[PDB]
């Protein structure tokens, strides 16, 4: 039941400074949690940056600072480079084990913020004949490459039968995401509407389909 | 938990009392032709550095209340034993003569984070050309225990070393300053033999003062851990050092916990332990206990970019080294190696 | 040069066992421990425990007790991980790490009962695409109008489903003016089953 919470996505401009927080659900993050920070650059292996709250790894520079900010573990990246773009995971030690925060994508801002084109598809008559139903929600042309996807049955949420893909870069360096909602034809034809809610940089795009 | 140690020295007659773990019985040690060695061995077992004097007592007049029967010493196994419980058999002492011995008064505050005078009377400052460099803990008036790393080739001219005691502030003119005769460093401390070596292991040195320090309420020796005494995980001990002396209450951390949490995946080496992050080099790591029927502070660790558990020389693993170096290298002058 | 290299991807059926390897170099292997971390698809990271290398003793995270076993071979300086009686939920990228500083690239372990099977391709009628569902194993290649239509085309990574079968989608943003004059066909190639499916996507 211990959950370690990290900001899903953070933006920073080349030269700018950004701070990433790490929260413990049991309370205050302390030196006893020996907070570590791990970096995963695109396509590359994981690399520990910080351990035991503020101990810098041999490759992590001085502009990278790890501390405790208001009952949390924090990681500051100063004078940011486009190379600093990666996924950052904190690991808190709880007595006998580590717990990893879900991770933060830090995007170094190199192109204008792009809004995603959301197109939601109902099941096909071909597929509904095969007694199967899949809602296909396709999200494309967004920057930064971080997106939040939610489904609704009528107006009430559903998180079951939902599988989403992590944003992937397109041919134009923008991002694309896909969500699918598995249902029985019986569930499909049972409701009046079916929605796919997409949140990007605090902005939510929504599409709705009906049986 | 063993709240009471199996070897006891009496507060009234100074008689030695050894517990028979299997019989649950306290016994008196039977007197022999090698009383000096056993008196010395019994004090060492309890964490005292040595026996000051020993005596011969008789049951007929001396009483035997609080004990039942006797333990006899194996005088053949005694010369090279590291323990008293291994050389003792249950025996009948016909003469009824038992052993009593006075041990060196050890690890107590003589009361009549900034610290006040007298809290840690064993804490010393080791100065090279006037500057504080390393810390130490008095084991006696002319024996200080510290880290080997305190004496790199750079700081090896002993006539330039001084030991400051009986003062919390470094500028205090009340505190005593004495020179150094010999520095007995562990021959097993490799960064000395190899200057590219990873190790903190065997980082222990014995500083022998040219003249004994007067024992006052401000100057007193610290106890060594008892023979077989465990280092309890979660037990909160104190770490002292430096211009006024500071203290930090820090918990003992499991080997497993530090080894499971280390960022570089570094395992704590043998003869070493870790303690919670709140640290003056060679400085003390002392814990209090009542296993000797009186509260005594014992030196458990030596201080050997991070907010991580500190790594310390585990002093219980060097007990014999300390007892041997003093027996052997008392008459030595200069740097000395002890394997 | 501290290096950690892990063995290749594993494809196992439920009930089987798997020995994942981690070779260490650039340091004295016995002076530093090894830990295991798991990442199941699109999910968080899990510390599975560590192995003491001067004693060889393993510590396991609560979730990993029983099936998993950390083992060693010092002569060749490698750390192991064996998972016996593989289950559907063992599907993950398992990593080795010497602290959190140094990691291996990961080893993917796919646990699936499924046999080789080609996909069922569904149209996504108009933007238009096609749903390439229920195929085993990876991969599937999708082309539109036999590679003639490439502009605005985007194929999404495959999702492994609770059925032990993969599914993906391909999309193409086209002008409105074309729908009803222009033919849109998606060609799905699943070399592992030796199958090609052409599905015309008309509104």
């Amino acid at each position: 039941q211990t959950v370690v919470t990290q900001e899903p996505s953070l933006t920073v401009s080349p030269g700018g400074t950004v701070t990433l927080t790490c929260r413990s659900s049991t309370g205050a993050v302390t030196t006893s949690n020996y907070a570590n920070w791990v970096q995963q650059k695109p396509g590359q292996a994981f690399r520990g940056l910080i351990g035991d709250t503020n101990n810098r790894a041999p490759w992590t520079p001085a502009r990278f600072s790890g501390s405790l900010l208001g009952g949390k573990a924090a990681l500051t990246l100063s004078g940011v480079q486009p190379e600093d773009e990666a996924e950052y995971y904190c690991a808190l030690w709880y007595s006998n084990h580590f717990i990893f925060g879900s991770g933060t994508k830090v995007t170094v801002l190199g192109q204008p913020k792009a809004a995603p084109s959301v197109t939601l598809f109902p099941p096909s008559s071909e597929e509904l004949q095969a007694n199967k139903a899949t809602l296909v929600c396709l999200i494309s042309d967004f920057y930064p490459g971080a997106v939040t996807v939610a489904w609704k049955a009528d107006s009430s949420p559903v998180k079951a039968g939902v599988e989403t893909t992590t944003p992937s870069k397109q041919s134009n360096n923008k991002y694309a995401a896909s969500s699918y909602l598995s249902l029985t034809p019986e569930q499909w034809k049972s409701h009046r509407s079916y929605s796919c809610q997409v949140t990007h940089e605090g902005s939510t795009v929504e599409k709705t389909v009906a049986p | 938990q063993e709240p009471l140690y199996p070897v006891q020295v009496s507060s009234a007659d100074a008689r030695l009392m050894v517990f028979d773990k299997t019989e649950g019985t306290w016994r008196l040690l039977c007197s022999s032709r090698s009383n000096a060695r056993v008196a010395g061995l019994s004090c060492e077992e309890m964490g005292f550095l040595r026996a000051l004097t020993h005596s011969e007592l008789d049951v007929r007049t001396a009483g035997a209340n609080g004990t039942s029967g006797f333990f006899c010493v194996d005088e053949g196994r005694l010369p090279h034993t590291q323990r008293l419980l291994e050389v003792i058999s249950v025996c009948d002492c016909p003469r009824g003569r038992f052993l009593a011995a006075i041990c060196q008064d050890c690890g107590r505050r003589k009361l009549p984070r900034d610290t006040s005078l007298g809290r840690w009377p064993w804490q010393v400052s080791l100065r090279y050309d006037g500057a504080h460099l390393c810390g130490g803990s008095l084991l006696s008036g002319d024996w200080v225990l510290t880290a080997a790393h305190c004496f790199p080739e750079r700081n090896r001219v002993l006539s330039r070393w001084r030991v400051f005691a009986g003062a919390v502030a470094q500028a205090s003119p009340h505190g005593l300053q004495l020179g150094v005769q010999a520095v007995v460093y562990h021959g097993g401390y490799l960064p000395f033999r190899d200057p590219n070596s990873e190790e903190n292991s065997n980082d222990i040195a014995l500083v022998h003062l040219s003249s004994p320090l007067p024992l006052t309420e401000y100057i007193q020796p610290v106890c060594l851990p008892a023979a077989g005494q465990a280092l309890v995980d979660g037990k909160i001990c104190t770490v002292t050092g430096w211009g006024v002396l500071q203290e930090a209450r820090v918990p003992i951390i499991s080997n497993d916990v530090c080894n499971g949490a280390d960022f570089y995946g570094n395992q704590i080496k043998p003869k070493m332990f870790c303690a919670g992050y709140p640290g003056d080099s060679g400085g003390p790591f002392v814990c209090e206990d009542s296993i000797s029927r009186t509260p005594r502070w014992r030196l458990c660790g030596i201080v050997s970019l991070a907010q991580k558990p500190g790594v310390y020389t585990k002093v219980s693993d060097f007990r014999e080294w300390i007892f041997q170096a003093i027996k052997t290298h008392s008459e030595a002058s200069g740097m000395v190696t002890q394997l | 040069q501290v290096q950690l290299v892990q063995s290749g991807s594993e494809l196992k059926k439920p009930g089987a066992s798997v020995k994942v390897s981690c070779k260490a170099s650039g340091y004295t292997f016995t002076d530093y421990s090894m830990r295991w971390v798991r990442q199941a698809p699109g999910q968080g990271l899990e510390w599975m425990g560590w192995i003491n290398t001067e004693t060889g003793s393993p510590t396991y995270a609560d979730d990993f007790k029983g099936r998993f076993v950390f083992s060693l071979d010092t002569s060749v300086s490698t750390a192991y991980l064996q998972i016996s009686s593989l289950k559907a939920e063992d599907t993950a990228v398992y990593y080795c790490a010497r602290g959190f500083a140094y990691w291996g690239q990961g080893t993917l372990v796919t646990v699936s009962s499924a046999s080789t099977k080609g996909p069922s391709v569904f149209p996504l009628a108009p933007a238009l695409g096609c749903l390439v569902k229920d195929y085993f194993p990876e991969p599937v290649t999708v082309s539109w109008n036999s590679g003639a239509l490439t502009s605005g085309v985007h194929t999404f990574p495959a999702v492994l489903q609770s059925s032990g079968l993969y599914s993906l989608s391909s999309v193409v943003t086209v002008p409105s003016s074309s729908l009803g004059t222009q033919t849109y066909i998606c060609n799905v190639n699943h070399k592992p089953s030796n199958t090609k499916v052409d599905k015309k996507v008309e509104p």
